[PDB]
């Protein structure tokens, strides 16, 4: 399958998932099309946060899905 | 970054596959040159009493080829293609001279000025080379760029005197240059969408051009303005082809109608017949005024030629209803499953048909017929897994399979499990010593298994981009090729084929307790078995243990790196004796 | 009362109390617990919180904290985290209603997305629901703009070549958003931080007004209006005192002039005062983070 990511700029970044990983291995794809610690990506979905150690066919994600990429402003 | 990569096909491909981008003629000879989507390039004759119309292909290209201008009065043959290669051919023989690289991105637009013996391209990259065809033939050479310009360009048309060129691109603004000052001069404005189709008149003074939109528009060179503008076509339009002296246009698109519109009164109107598929690259056939012909070209495998004879005196019912000269045209592949042990591949085409493959042997074993795909895949099932290895890709029609360094080498079978006649074979290295096998490198004073047949292109290309290489694996052992060869292959390669280098092994975890080891991937139960019984005694092990694991009894035979794929959802097991 | 180690749970309660219908929701369905038997603990906040109204006309923030793997001691963290798990843990709702709406109709709408094949023309559409709206502060000078940037017509070239299955390859395609369903609020998230792990100290002229028509699904003709901004005041992602500040709603001279809860301080600002603090004609110091719109 083929997924698309909107980044902090705004503009597109296509992966190619096949949904069968754990949400670490498309956080390591995306730091490595865009060199951001895995540590502080914050993925969103759906308006819901996408939490780690799960798959994504709980998600549903299916065909061509839009995944926010957020990093976390702490205070 | 480098993917080695092989097809399988058939010695002899007579038919069209995938469809047809470009079409070209040739009334000196009467041939007709078509570049389809499938790589490869025929030559047919256009001779109504040829009930076998074929000549000699040409295959060379690994990707679609977008367009191709016939040159130097019909001695050479330069063809442009989705991978950013421009090559030089000799139509009288078909066999390619030489090879461009020198893009970045695709390349989708061809110009040719015919009384100055010119040609220009433009792909993707936002880039126009202009190239001189007199130093093509006979030949690392010279660079004339003319590009000012901000996004891709998806056509491009030069006059015939190789004066003016015009670029359109996406954004509906036109930009005209001049080939010998590599200067600017206009800059024509008021379009709404894509332009994908640009005609210039012989002097230059006029320029045709149709957008996506649906509109056809008439500019003029000696006023930077638009003169009139036409919206007979309800889609927008792919094709457009002109009479000698710009007097009548004929058009053609997604509408799936192909209309000849007057330029000077446009409610002069007559309907030639609708084709079955959006018509994209008409070809007009000149022989003489009026043109008595035209050739249309289609998203499927059909060329037809409609015949022009109501039009002057017709007086909206269509013209024709059927097509003269029929070209025929096989069936492409739109579908494939790899199956649990990663041999066979079950492909599913048009017209429905399902083929079961092979890929080690690089060939097909069977033909299943007129059946269900989803039964006769549910039927097809098998107990095991192995780790994938290779990729698919149905573009261009047919099979390709792509190898790459991560998981080439990442499955290890059986010997028996193979079929072959204990040893630990490795899939992926099995493939790369019969890929290069006539190259003296790899010789000493598919190895001992089998043969791929001696006829399978194979390709050093880049990820995603272009390729280094194309070479066939039965012309190996040439110099030029051994030349070519000792520079093109990755390292990762060389060090699997050219030496002896065992590829790396797996390991995986598992907890025993009778409610840490590290054992092999492909370690069957039987092993397991073995080792419990003979480290707690206070055939004989087969009998008196049993394993379980999610409270289901396992059988002997199936191995470890399947009980965690299949059963298990680190990996524990559990014992009981008796 | 409100020890300042909570500054984003204590800023993103004061912002939730002022919400229309917030108050009233909350009330009925604690209602339909107590005769069936966090959703307690909202209440007993709320009705503390009235009690000192009464007063002008030590809340303990922490009862919420310590009912909602993330929050262990004193530590720092985000103010849209905190949001979402609230409106995650508002669920029981369904729960509730399942046996036999309040975020739902408050936050909560849909989207529309459109992706173009630029060789066959073939359109495909997918539904998303959207609780936020991420927008792009800057490019690599207007709401408008940065609003237009997020949801317009944009093109995928270069490696990010969309794979068109009717031509069975890698072309080159255009995506635009649509909004279908608005809420009755409609919250902005500004993505301040620059990847360049940095910080934008250049605000944006957030207008007071807002009209969602160009690139709505249907013709509709509403506005919205500002009525709360909670804000940032450090110089990095490491720490920063958030600030929140909400306009009276609904007491007999108040109306129509914001309010400014500082930390342990409540001042009363005017309008026309504040639309001059966060725009950017004086460098400010304190940058803004999400804006709520309350619709008319
Ligand atoms: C956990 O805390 C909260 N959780 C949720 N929501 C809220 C606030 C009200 C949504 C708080 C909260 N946070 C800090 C407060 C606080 N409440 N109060 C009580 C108060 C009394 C009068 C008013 C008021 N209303 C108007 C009106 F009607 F004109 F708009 C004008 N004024 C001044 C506002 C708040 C207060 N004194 N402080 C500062 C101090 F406790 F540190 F001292
Ligand atoms: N970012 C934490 C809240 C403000 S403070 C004063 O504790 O740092
Ligand atoms: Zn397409």
């Amino acid at each position: 399958m083929q997924i698309f990511v909107k980044t902090l700029t705004g503009k597109t970044i296509t992966l190619e998932v096949e949904p069968s990983d754990t949400i670490e291995n498309v956080k390591a794809k995306i730091q490595d099309k865009e060199g951001i610690p895995p540590d502080q990506q914050r993925l969103i979905f759906a308006g819901k946060q996408l939490e780690d150690g799960r798959t994504l066919s709980d998600y549903n994600i299916q065909k061509e899905s839009t995944l926010h990429l957020v990093l976390r402003l702490r205070g | 970054k480098v993917q080695v990569s092989y097809v399988i096909r058939d010695e002899v491909e007579k038919y069209n596959r995938n469809g047809v981008n470009a079409l070209q003629l040739d009334p000196a000879l009467n041939r007709l040159f078509t570049a389809g989507r499938d790589s490869i390039i025929r030559i047919w004759s256009v001779n109504q009493h040829k009930q076998d119309p074929y000549i000699a292909s040409m295959e060379h290209h690994t990707d679609w080829v977008n367009d191709i201008v016939l040159c130097c009065n019909g001695k050479t043959l330069i063809s442009a293609s989705s991978d950013t290669t421009v090559k030089v051919w000799n139509a009288h023989k078909g066999f390619c001279m030489s090879t461009l690289r020198t893009h970045k991105d695709y390349v989708k637009a061809l110009a040719y000025a015919k009384d100055k013996e010119l040609v220009a391209s433009a792909g993707l990259d936002r880039q126009i080379f202009l190239w001189d065809v007199n130093t093509l033939t006979a030949l690392t050479v010279t660079t004339s760029s003319l590009s000012g310009n901000k996004d891709s360009i998806y056509s491009l048309a030069m006059n015939q005197l190789g004066t003016i060129i015009v670029s359109g691109s996406t954004e509906k603004v036109l930009r005209v240059w001049d080939p010998r000052t590599c200067a600017k001069l206009m800059k024509l404005k008021g379009h709404t969408d894509n332009v994908k189709a640009l005609l210039l008149n012989r002097d230059g003074t006029q320029c045709l051009s149709g957008s996506s939109d649906g509109t056809i528009r008439l500019w003029s060179l000696g006023q930077q303005r638009c003169i009139a503008t036409y919206r007979v076509h309800d889609e927008g339009v792919w094709a457009l082809q002109v009479n000698d002296a710009f007097t009548h246009v004929y058009s053609g698109g997604r509408d799936r109608k192909i209309y000849c519109t007057d330029l000077r009164n446009p409610d002069i109107r007559v309907l030639i017949c609708e084709e079955k598929a959006p018509v994209l690259k008409m070809e007009l056939d000149r022989s003489a005024d009026p043109p008595p012909a035209i050739w249309v070209a289609t998203t499927k495998s059909t060329v037809n030629k409609w015949t022009l004879k109501g039009i002057h005196n017709f007086r909206i019912t269509p013209l024709c209803t059927q097509p003269d000269q029929v070209i025929k045209g096989g069936a492409s592949i739109i579908q494939c499953h790899i199956l649990n042990d990663k041999r066979h591949i079950l492909t599913k085409d048009t017209n429905n048909n399902v083929a079961y493959w092979d890929v080690l042997k690089a060939c097909k074993v069977e033909d299943l017929g007129k059946v269900d795909f989803e039964d006769e895949i549910k039927k097809r099932f098998k107990m095991v897994y192995v780790p994938n290895w290779f990729s698919v890709d149905l573009k261009t029609g047919m099979l390709t399979i792509t190898l790459d360094e991560s998981d080439c080498f990442a499955a290890w079978v059986s010997a028996k499990d193979a079929g072959f006649s204990d040893p630990k074979l490795n899939l992926g290295g099995l493939l790369l010593q019969a890929l290069l096998e006539y190259w003296p490198r790899t010789h000493v004073n598919g190895n001992g298994y089998f043969q791929v047949p001696p006829h399978t292109p194979v390709i050093f290309g880049e990820a995603g981009g272009r390729t280094l290489f194309r070479l066939l694996c039965r012309d190996s052992g040439g110099e030029t090729e051994s030349m070519l060869l000792n520079e093109t292959v990755p390292q990762w390669v060389i060090d699997i084929t050219v030496d002896k280098n065992m590829p790396k092994f797996n390991k995986i975890p598992f907890y025993l307790q009778p409610h840490r080891l590290s054992a092999s991937d492909m370690l069957q139960v039987r092993k397991v078995m073995e080792h419990v019984y003979e480290k707690i005694i206070n055939v004989l092990a087969e009998e008196k243990i049993e394993l379980l694991c999610q409270d289901q009894v396992l059988d002997p035979n199936m191995d470890l790196r399947t009980v965690k794929h299949f059963i298990w959802k680190d990996l524990t097991l559990h014992y009981r004796q008796k | 009362n409100n020890l300042g180690n909570t500054c984003y749970l204590n800023s993103i309660l004061q912002v939730l109390y002022f919400c229309p219908g917030f108050k009233s929701g909350v009330k009925h369905l604690f209602n339909i617990i107590s005769r069936k038997k966090l959703i307690c603990s909202l209440q007993s906040l709320i009705i503390s919180v009235e009690q000192l109204q009464a007063s002008f006309l030590a809340t303990q923030p922490r009862r919420l904290l310590n009912t909602l793997p993330m929050y262990e001691g004193y530590l720092q963290h985000d103010a849209q985290e905190v949001l979402q798990c609230i409106l995650g843990n508002i669920e029981t709702c369904q729960l509730l209603k399942k046996e036999e709406e309040l975020v739902e109709k408050l936050f909560q709408g849909q989207l529309v997305l459109r992706t173009r094949c630029l060789e066959c023309e073939s359109l495909t559409e997918r539904r998303e629901d959207f609780q936020d709206i991420s927008v792009p502060v800057q490019e690599d000078k207007t709401l408008r703009w940065a609003i237009s940037q997020f949801a317009s017509v944009e093109r995928i070239v270069g490696e990010d070549k969309y794979f068109c299955e009717n031509c069975h390859h890698y072309t080159e395609a255009e995506r635009s958003l649509l909004f279908d369903k608005m809420p009755e609020v409609i919250t902005i998230h500004l993505k301040c931080f620059a990847a360049s792990l940095s910080k934008i100290n250049t605000p944006l002229l957030t207008p007071l007004k807002l009209s969602l028509e160009e690139w709505s699904t249907k013709p509709t003709n509403d506005s919205y209006g500002l009525f709360a901004v909670v804000m940032h005041s450090g110089i990095t992602i490491s720490s920063g005192h958030y600030t929140a500040s909400v306009k009276v709603t609904d007491l007999k001279e108040y109306e129509g002039k914001w309010l400014l809860f500082d930390d342990s301080e409540v001042k009363v600002t005017e309008e026309k005062d504040f639309l001059n603090s966060l725009s950017p004609s004086t460098s400010p110091t304190s940058t803004p983070y999400l804006l709520f719109y309350k619709k008319l």
